[PDB]
């Protein structure tokens, strides 16, 4: 996260860290949506251009964390994966269309003050809050700038959703209805963005109607970090919600 | 080095 | 169910330092 600030304790209790077993390293962010399901970006697990193809036994999920590198004894919970489900029409060949994946935990995680699931939006929540100008929040342990290096603790930044035509005109990549972009424009003064290592983490909004936090997006891609006239792109969670439900309902 | 070691159960 | 209500914030009726920024943007 670039131009963000340290998160407060238990500020984002659905935040999950995807961690490689060996070598031991931070792969991506993710989010807790129930006691046994974690949501992330497909490209965190599968991306053939870079010879990335992780299976269940290659990763661990770390939940309820704050510090990036420390083992938070008696606070964080580490979980093994039972199975990974990547969207059948995830387009890694072209533009990361439908960049979403679900991960089923081997055992359910116990909720606490630092571990708690976020809600998934329904059609009305998406309709009311996914509007240009409305702000969401992104969290992660990713890079602090493009190229300190990486933060000591979880970072947070609030960003406004950007008009679809402006998103489209900022890049040469073909944008789809399964993505939305966010960030400040060059003349808006304020800055901020996700960066490398933040992928798969959640873009959330707090509903003013029922005061619940909803995950509207997943950090997907960007061309650099916090570059003027460029925006971060996120997977449109509500648009892929029927696929989410089907996986959870069937498995 | 960077990351503190996880308890032996998981890794 | 209990989703999206944080134990250390919503559950206790405490606000985090920047959530107001979000709310003020929902016009
Ligand atoms: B993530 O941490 O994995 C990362 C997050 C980017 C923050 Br800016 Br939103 N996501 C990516 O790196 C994705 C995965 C493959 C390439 N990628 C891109 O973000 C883009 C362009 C792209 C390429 C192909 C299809 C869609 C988008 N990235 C770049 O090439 C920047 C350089 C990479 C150095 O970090």
């Amino acid at each position: 996260i670039v131009e963000g600030s340290d998160a407060e304790i238990g500020m984002s209790p659905w935040q999950v860290m995807l961690f490689r077993k060996s070598p031991q390293e931070l792969l991506c962010g993710a989010s807790l949506i129930s006691d046994r399901w974690v949501l992330t970006a497909a490209h965190c697990l599968l991306y053939p251009p870079w010879d990335k193809n992780f299976t269940e036994n290659d990763l661990l999920v770390r939940i309820g964390k704050h510090s990036r590198t420390r083992y938070e004894r008696n606070i964080e919970k580490i979980s093994m994966l039972e199975k990974i489900y990547i969207h059948p029409r995830y387009n890694w060949r072209e533009n990361l269309d439908r960049d979403i994946a679900l991960m089923k935990l081997k055992k359910p995680v116990a909720f606490s003050d630092y571990i708690h699931p976020v809600c998934l939006p329904d059609r009305e929540t998406a309709a009311s809050l996914l509007q240009a100008g409305y702000k969401g929040r992104v969290t992660g342990w990713g890079n602090l700038k493009e190229t300190k290096g990486q933060p000591s603790v979880l970072q947070v930044v609030n960003l406004p959703i950007v008009e679809r035509p402006v998103c489209k005109d900022s890049t040469r990549i073909r944008i789809t209805d399964n993505m939305f972009c966010a960030g400040y424009k060059p003349d808006e003064g304020k800055r901020g963005d996700a960066c490398e290592g933040d992928s798969g983490g959640p873009f959330v909004m707090k509903s003013p109607f029922n005061n619940r936090w909803y995950q509207m997006g997943i950090v997907s891609w960007g061309e650099g970090c916090d570059r003027d006239g460029k925006y971060g792109f996120y997977t449109h969670v509500f648009r892929l919600k029927k696929w989410i439900q089907k996986v959870i309902d069937q498995f | 080095g960077d990351f503190e070691e996880i308890p032996e159960e998981y890794l | 169910a209990d989703c999206g209500l944080r134990p250390l914030f919503e559950k206790k009726s405490l606000e985090d330092k920047t959530e107001r920024e979000l709310l003020e943007s929902y016009i």
